[PDB]
């Protein structure tokens, strides 16, 4: 069994598209894990409240 | 299952053995042993069941 | 379920009154010697008598609310409990669905309605020569 | 509450999806949709908006036109 | 060997001991009959307060065969 | 009531019961941590508040004010002629407002009014 | 003439005939305001059928005075005048039914 | 042997509170004002910090008091605005009958509660990923999306609406009722924007009193519907 | 048109073109979309739950496009509000014991017209723009500006 | 798992609760005798005579309710001044000849 | 005697159930009309064109600039201020 | 940004004469509904009456 990148082919249709669709697909794929996802890493970890309570309190030994 | 009275045995559609239902099975000769007669029909049946004259 | 209850819904440290039914009862069993035969005269009293962890069963069910909280699978819940723990989340999209497809629908065809005559299809026209929609729920008038 | 046994007497697996080969009717698939995560949120979720349409609604009989035929002192035309 | 699906099994009864749980005989499980025939007959004062609207308005004028005291009478 | 933990209590079957009580008293309770322990502090309970006499004094006390209460204020929406739920004579100038002076006469004679009032030369 | 002719007709007559006594339909009450505006607006409606100079209306007045203190009166009758008095606007130019 | 407790000893911020709480009282100016609630927000956070840091201690009971006194707050939440629907009923006679344009029944009602709907579908999203220890960036940017839409329509309508406070306590209580709920949605906002992933997950009090004050806000948008524009 | 696929398959190859499709009728698909450190904790997931949440999440995400196009109408009817007739002085409206200032205590700007009388205070401003003092907004016609919903 | 409400505690108290409010209601209104007709109009009987005679086109249409009282105030006072009702026809019947 | 070669499942079915259709449209087709269910894009009932031959865009009357009319004969004010004559910054044709 | 965005644009015409209005009712209280893009710009028109810039602006077609 061939196994192709994640998010890359549909598994609806033996046929895996169009040129206009293969390029939609794999450019959300891509926009949205390597893009979009840029922002809400960059929230999560350099602008967490719980992180930010933290901030100066010693190591727990 | 149903090996003992508790457990459904004889109970009927909860035995194994016992049918739910017992409807006679088709045949396709008559006891005579004339050929089951076909028909097909292609109007709604009659009101009272009444028979037409030959 | 969402709101926290020390004795049912105890999820924050995960504490069980009694042990899993899975459990033998010579491995373990729920903490319950209400029905202990009466002592002889002769025995002793050697530890305290007090409630506590000098009991077998008491012990093991520290041991085991401690011990339980590594395990190397999950506990696959039937489907009712997976359905009662999004009860309210499901009840709502389906609220969502209903507001879209069945509110939505009618209401515009009132305002359409009442485009064309001046009050909704469910009013009553008036003949008092006031002008304007009037009343929506009629069965409140 | 009271210990139960779960109600889902449908089919519990299709089979790998191939293509959307071999699958049910999409009727009979939404049916058992419902009945694996529960007609309870559905009745539940639609009872409110049913219960309100059904009666702004049925003023279109019981409040309009069945009061275009209910003031006994209108049938009467002056003049007549 | 031969296994259950997990999320298909029944759910697991309360333990019994001296601190046992029943709702067998609350009886508050689910909605019965009778909170049906509520709705039912909220509905029907509904339908009938706006059908018939004179009803709050009766006619005192009463004939009943048999007289007043009989149980036909009284409905 | 029993001493003896052995010794089950008796339960009718209902929403308000030993049973139903049972069920309910140790949700939010962090001492009931096993059945012994559990059903122990249960019984301390209800032996304290159930089995004393006097506290079913205050029980009707609560229910007779409550059912007071709840009828008062029932009967003002039902009947009082000023209270207005429904919009349709609110929508209409004052001596338009038929069906809500319908309430007026019928709500002026009370039945304790008639029966009470032939009493003032009680204190005139 | 008829011994219960004063509910008969209207239950407006029964005050008309007794001035000072409560009307059948503000009794129940301690507060009269109600019956003021309703005796007003009652006022405001004889002079749009007969004019002012009738005696009908001219006593509609008296009775609106029975009931209304004359600091509201003297108020609500400038409102009239101006043709401010919102119970007094003609039902065709009310807005109670619009937008809702 | 620890004791069941780690006794606080000394605190500051109550003082600092306090004397803010005094600044707008005592003010010569409008601008004071507004750079005094900025200091009430800084030092509201730095006491949020107090409770995260009490994590510490590893009390078992720290999660059910805190929960409790949501429960509490929200009541007085709920309590407050019966005091609103209150003042509203209380003049309901002197109501329907004005010279004054009341409010559709169509257009505001539908929009606004299929709007908030959403928003309680987002905050049920999140709940559910809470309970199965994952996270979805988009959900937050969508509680954005629906938070600025309430705030466009709500700026409309009252600079739209022909009727004004002094016009009737009609007007006064719709207003009102309206302002009161859209000051808890500002609240929820206030809430909302720090959320994030922790893992020590359902330990934090956080994200049950969010599902809670969500639902509730959205719950009293329905009576007020009911009241005012059905 | 490719003929390589049925009609159904094509329909659905293009409502799976963001791949919403594939993630729901694929376990492995739905988990390596999952940024790995929530990856971590996908093998406890019942597929009752994953698909749970793929349903509340696609229906919520469907209806957003609807409460756009709702709450833009709602928009555009507000920014052609139809005129209303202007109020008669009732006997207990547009009452005032003292102007209205509790916006600007100290400014007391537009002592006369009310907090969000948008009229009043557009010829208040020209009053003080008159008077040399400046004031903004009420000033570019509505058509000609952009977010205004008033255009044909 | 265990339960503190009814199982169906939500949909029973609210529709149960609305449900015993419309019966007690009814309940209510039969002891007292109340009209349960519902009327949309004003009981102005002058008023919905005249607009009868409107409908029946012995007034001419879209004649303003003050342009058939017998007291006016001053602001109808000033309509009357501006008001032409043989205008206002013909402007409609312009937009209907428009129209079709 | 005769039809029965036209007789048929298919021929029954599309019989029953398309007749039953056909009535059914016949027969509620003008109820929709009525009560204005019909699209407006597919036909304009007499009562929706009554109502639009009412309509018109030309009025341009009753500009007043003040918020409440306080009855009188002078009525609300009619004309612009002066100071804010001029006061709008319009684009350049 | 809605705010200044809003506070920049002229006021909308909240209200009108009493009497005209109910003079012509119809096509003032449900202009908007039968044709809305006429609707906006006829009171385009009448917000450039009301404020003295119609001869400044060119009104576009509808
Ligand atoms: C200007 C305005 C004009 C307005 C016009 C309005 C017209 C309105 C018409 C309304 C309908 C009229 C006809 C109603 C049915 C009549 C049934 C009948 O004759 O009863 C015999 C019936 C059969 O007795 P039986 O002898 O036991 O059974 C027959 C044999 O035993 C054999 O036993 P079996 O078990 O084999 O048979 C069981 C059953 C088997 O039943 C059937 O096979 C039913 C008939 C065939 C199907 C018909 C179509 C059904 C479609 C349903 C769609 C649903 C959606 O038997 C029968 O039904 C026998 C009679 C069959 C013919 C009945 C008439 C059918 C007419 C169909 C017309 C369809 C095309 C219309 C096109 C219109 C175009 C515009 O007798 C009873 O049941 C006794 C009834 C006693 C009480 C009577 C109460 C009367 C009130
Ligand atoms: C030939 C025929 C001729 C004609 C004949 C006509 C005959 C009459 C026809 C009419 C029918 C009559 C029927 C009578 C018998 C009915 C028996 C029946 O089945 O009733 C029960 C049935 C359902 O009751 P059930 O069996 O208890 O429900 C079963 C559940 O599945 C049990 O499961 P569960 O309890 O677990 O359920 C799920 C539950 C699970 O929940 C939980 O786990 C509990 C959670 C509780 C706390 C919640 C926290 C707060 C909420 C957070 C989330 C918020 C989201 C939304 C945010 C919105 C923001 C704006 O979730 C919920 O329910 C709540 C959460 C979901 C979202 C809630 C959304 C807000 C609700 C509140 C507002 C409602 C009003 C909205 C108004 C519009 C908008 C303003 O109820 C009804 O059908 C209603 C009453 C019907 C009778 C009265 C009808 C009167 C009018 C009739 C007129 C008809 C036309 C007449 C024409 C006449 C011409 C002559
Ligand atoms: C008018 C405006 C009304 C505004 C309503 C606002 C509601 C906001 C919250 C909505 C929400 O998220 O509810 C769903 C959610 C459903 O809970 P769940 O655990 O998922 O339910 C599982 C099943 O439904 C089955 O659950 P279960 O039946 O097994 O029982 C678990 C659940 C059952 O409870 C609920 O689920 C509550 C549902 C409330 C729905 C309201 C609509 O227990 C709790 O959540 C208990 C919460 C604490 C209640 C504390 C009550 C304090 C006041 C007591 C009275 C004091 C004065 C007495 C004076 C007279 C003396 C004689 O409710 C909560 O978790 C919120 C609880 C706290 C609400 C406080 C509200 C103010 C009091
Ligand atoms: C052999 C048996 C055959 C049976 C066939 C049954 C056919 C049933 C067809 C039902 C069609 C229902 C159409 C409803 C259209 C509503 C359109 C509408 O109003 O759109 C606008 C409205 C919002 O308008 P606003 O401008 O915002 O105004 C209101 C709020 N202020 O939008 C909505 O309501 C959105 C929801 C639209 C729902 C459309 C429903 C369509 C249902 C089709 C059912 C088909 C069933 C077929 C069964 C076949 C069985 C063999
Ligand atoms: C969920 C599905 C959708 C449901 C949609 C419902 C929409 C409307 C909801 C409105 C609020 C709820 C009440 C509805 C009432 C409907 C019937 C109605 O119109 O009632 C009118 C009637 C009086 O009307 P009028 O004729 O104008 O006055 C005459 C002189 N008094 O008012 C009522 O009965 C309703 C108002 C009271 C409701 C509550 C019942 C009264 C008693 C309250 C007791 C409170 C204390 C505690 C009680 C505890 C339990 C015993
Ligand atoms: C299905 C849902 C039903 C919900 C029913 C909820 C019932 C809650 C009732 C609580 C209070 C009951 C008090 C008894 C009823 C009296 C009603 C009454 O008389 O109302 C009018 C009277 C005012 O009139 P007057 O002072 O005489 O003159 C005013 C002149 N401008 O009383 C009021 O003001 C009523 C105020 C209470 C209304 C709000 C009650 C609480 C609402 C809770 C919402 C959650
Ligand atoms: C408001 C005051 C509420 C006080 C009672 C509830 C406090 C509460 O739960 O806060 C903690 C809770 C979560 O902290 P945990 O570390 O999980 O729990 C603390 C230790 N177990 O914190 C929050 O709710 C986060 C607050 C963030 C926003 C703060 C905004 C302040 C706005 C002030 C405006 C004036
Ligand atoms: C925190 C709450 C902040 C609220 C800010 C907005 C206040 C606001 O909009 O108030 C105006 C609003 C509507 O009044 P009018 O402008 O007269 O309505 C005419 C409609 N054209 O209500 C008020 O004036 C009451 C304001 C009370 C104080 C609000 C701030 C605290
Ligand atoms: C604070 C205000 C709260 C809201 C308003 C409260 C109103 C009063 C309280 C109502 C609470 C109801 C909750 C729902 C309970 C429920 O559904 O309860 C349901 C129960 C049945 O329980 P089951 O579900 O177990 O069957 O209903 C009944 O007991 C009644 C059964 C049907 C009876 C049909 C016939 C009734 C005839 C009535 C005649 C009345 C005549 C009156 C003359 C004056």
């Amino acid at each position: 069994v061939t196994r192709y990148p994640s998010g890359t082919r549909t598994i609806m249709s033996p046929y895996p598209g169009g040129p206009v669709y293969q390029w939609l697909r794999i450019n959300y794929n891509y926009f949205k894990r390597y893009q979009w996802r840029r922002v809400g890493r960059w929230q999560m970890r350099s602008w967490c409240y719980w992180k930010a309570a933290f901030y100066g309190v010693p190591e727990w030994n | 299952k149903a090996s003992t009275l508790a457990t459904g045995k004889g109970i009927p559609g909860i035995d194994p053995k016992l049918p739910t239902h017992t409807p006679p099975a088709s045949y396709d000769v008559l006891s005579s042993g004339k050929a089951r007669p076909v028909q097909v029909a292609k109007w709604p049946p009659m009101p009272g069941g009444v028979p037409l004259p030959k | 379920k969402h709101f926290f209850t020390d004795g049912a819904n105890d999820y924050v440290t995960g504490w069980e009154n009694t042990p899993p039914l899975k459990f033998p009862a010579s491995v373990m069993k729920p903490c319950d010697y209400s029905m202990t035969k009466p002592i002889p005269k002769h025995w002793k009293l050697r530890g305290s008598g007090i409630h506590g962890p000098e009991n077998t069963d008491l012990m093991k069910l520290v041991l085991w609310n401690r011990l339980k909280q590594k395990r190397p699978q999950r506990e696959v819940p039937n489907i009712n409990y997976l359905k009662d723990s999004i009860r309210l989340e499901l009840s709502v999209n389906w609220w969502l669905m209903s507001c879209i497809f069945l509110w939505g629908p009618w209401l515009h065809w009132g305002q359409e309605y009442q485009k064309v005559h001046e009050q909704p299809p469910w009013a009553m026209k008036r003949i008092d020569g006031l002008r304007g929609e009037g009343y929506f729920t009629w069965f409140l008038e | 509450h009271i210990p139960h046994p779960v109600k889902y007497v449908g089919p519990r697996r299709y089979g790998r999806y191939v293509y959307g080969m071999n699958r049910p009717p999409v009727l009979r698939q939404v049916k058992d949709w419902i009945d694996w995560t529960g007609w309870n949120s559905v009745f539940g979720g639609f009872s409110f908006q049913v219960a309100f349409g059904l009666m702004i609604v049925s003023g279109v009989y019981l409040n309009n036109y069945r009061a275009t035929h209910t003031l006994y002192y209108t049938n009467k035309p002056d003049n007549q | 060997y031969k296994t259950e699906n997990p999320l298909y099994k029944d759910d697991e009864p309360f333990a019994k001991t001296c601190h046992t749980f029943d709702y067998t005989r609350e009886g508050t499980e689910k909605n019965g009959l009778g909170y049906y025939c509520l709705m039912g007959l909220w509905a029907s004062i509904f339908i009938w307060d706006s059908l018939y609207t004179g009803a709050t308005m009766p006619t005192g004028v009463h004939r009943y065969v048999w007289g007043p005291y009989f149980p036909t009478a009284w409905f | 009531p029993p001493t003896r933990l052995s010794t089950p209590l008796y339960s009718e079957g209902g929403a308000f019961t030993v049973n139903w009580w049972r069920n309910r008293y140790g949700l939010y309770s962090r001492r009931q941590t096993d059945p012994m322990l559990a059903e122990f502090l249960f019984r301390q309970q209800v032996k304290e508040w159930f089995y004393d006499v006097p506290s079913y004094n205050y029980a009707a006390l609560v229910g007779l004010a409550l059912g007071i209460l709840v009828a008062v204020i029932w009967r003002h929406f039902l009947f009082n002629p000023d209270v207005y739920v429904r919009r349709q004579e609110l929508r209409k100038m004052w001596p338009d407002r038929h069906r809500q002076f319908a309430y007026a006469v019928p709500y002026l004679n009370p039945q304790l009014k008639n029966l009470l009032l032939p009493y003032k030369n009680s204190f005139i | 003439e008829s011994a219960d002719a004063l509910f008969v007709g209207t239950l407006d007559r029964l005050t008309a005939e007794h001035p000072h006594t409560d009307d059948p339909r503000f009794a129940f009450q301690s507060n009269q305001w109600n019956n003021c505006e309703l005796r007003f607006t009652q006022f405001c409606r004889c002079t749009r059928e007969l004019g002012e100079d009738d005696p009908r209306c001219k006593y509609q007045y008296y009775r609106a005075q029975t009931v209304c203190h004359e600091f509201l009166l003297e108020d609500w009758m400038e409102h009239r005048h101006r043709g401010t008095c919102d119970l007094d606007i003609m039902p065709d130019r009310q807005v109670i039914h619009m937008r809702g | 042997f620890e004791l069941n407790i780690n006794i606080i000893n000394y605190n500051y911020l109550g003082i600092i509170i306090t004397v803010i709480i005094s600044i707008y009282i005592y003010n010569n100016s409008n601008i004071i004002s507004v750079y005094n609630s900025n200091l009430l927000l800084i030092n509201i956070n730095i006491w949020m910090k107090y409770n995260i840091l009490d994590m510490l201690n590893l009390n078992v009971l720290d999660y059910k008091i805190l929960l409790w006194i949501v429960v509490i707050i929200i009541s007085n939440e709920i309590l407050l605005f019966v005091s609103f629907y209150w003042i509203y009923y209380h003049n309901y006679i002197n109501y329907y009958h004005v010279n004054i344009l009341i409010l559709n029944s169509y257009n505001i009602v539908y929009n606004n509660i299929i709007l908030l709907t959403l928003l309680s579908t987002i905050v049920n999203i999140k709940f559910y990923n809470y309970i199965l220890s994952y996270y979805k960036y988009i959900l937050s940017y969508l509680i954005y999306y629906n938070n600025y839409m309430f705030n466009n329509k709500i700026i409309l309508e009252y600079k739209n609406n022909s009727n004004y406070t002094n016009d009737s306590v009609y007007m006064t209580s719709y207003f009102y009722i309206i302002l009161l709920h859209y000051i808890h949605i500002y609240d929820s906002i206030i809430l909302i924007v720090v959320y994030n992933y922790v893992n020590y997950k359902n330990i934090n009090n956080y994200y049950i009193n969010i599902n809670i004050y969500y639902h509730l806000i959205e719950v009293l948008y329905i009576v007020i519907s009911i009241l005012l524009y059905l | 048109i490719s003929t390589s696929e049925t009609l159904n398959q094509k329909i659905l190859r293009w409502l799976d073109v963001t791949g919403m499709l594939t993630r729901w009728h694929s376990r492995r698909e739905f988990i390596l979309d999952m940024d790995p450190y929530f990856r971590k904790n996908s093998g406890m997931w019942t597929e009752w739950e994953r698909k749970t949440l793929l349903f509340l999440f696609y229906c919520c995400t469907l209806a957003t496009p609807y409460s756009a196009y709702l709450d833009l109408q709602e928009l555009k009817h507000q920014g052609t509000k139809p005129p209303r007739p202007v109020s008669l002085e009732s006997r207990f409206m547009n009452q005032r014991r003292y102007d209205f200032t509790w916006m600007h205590p100290q400014d007391k700007f537009c002592s006369e017209c009310r907090p969000v009388e948008l009229e009043c205070k557009k010829m208040c401003f020209d009053r003080y723009r008159s008077m040399d003092y400046r004031m903004y907004g009420f000033q570019r016609p509505r058509i000609q500006t952009y977010y205004s919903f008033s255009t044909c | 798992g265990r339960r503190l409400l009814h199982g169906n505690y939500f949909t029973r108290y609210l529709f149960g609760s609305l449900a015993v409010i419309w019966i007690a209601e009814y309940a209510a209104a039969c002891q007292y005798g109340i009209p349960r007709h519902r009327n949309p109009n004003w009981m102005w009987s002058w008023w919905l005579e005249k607009q009868n005679q409107i409908k029946n086109g012995e007034i001419p249409a879209n004649t303003p309710g003050y342009a058939m009282v017998k007291w006016n105030n001053e602001a109808e006072q000033r309509w009357l001044k501006t008001l032409n009702v043989e205008a206002m026809n013909e402007e409609f019947a312009r937009r209907r000849e428009a129209y079709y | 005697g005769s039809i029965e070669q036209f007789i048929n499942l298919r021929t029954a079915r599309m019989f029953i159930y398309g007749g039953v259709s056909a009535v059914f449209l016949y027969k509620a087709t003008p109820v929709m009309y009525r009560w204005e269910m019909l699209p407006t894009f597919l036909v304009k009932t007499e009562a929706y064109k009554a109502r639009e031959a009412m309509i018109a865009f030309d009025n341009m009357k009753g500009i007043v600039y003040g918020p409440y009319d306080k009855g009188g004969l002078e009525g609300p004010p009619t004309k612009i201020p002066e100071t804010s004559v001029g006061m709008m910054k319009v684009d350049p044709m | 940004w809605i705010y200044v965005n809003e506070r920049q644009r002229e006021p909308q015409e909240n209200v009108m004469d009493h009497e005209e209005f109910f003079r012509d009712f119809d096509s003032i209280y449900l202009g908007q509904v039968f044709d809305h893009h006429r609707f906006a710009e006829w009171l385009a028109r009448r917000r450039a009456v009301k404020w003295g810039y119609a001869d400044q602006i060119h009104i576009p077609p509808v």
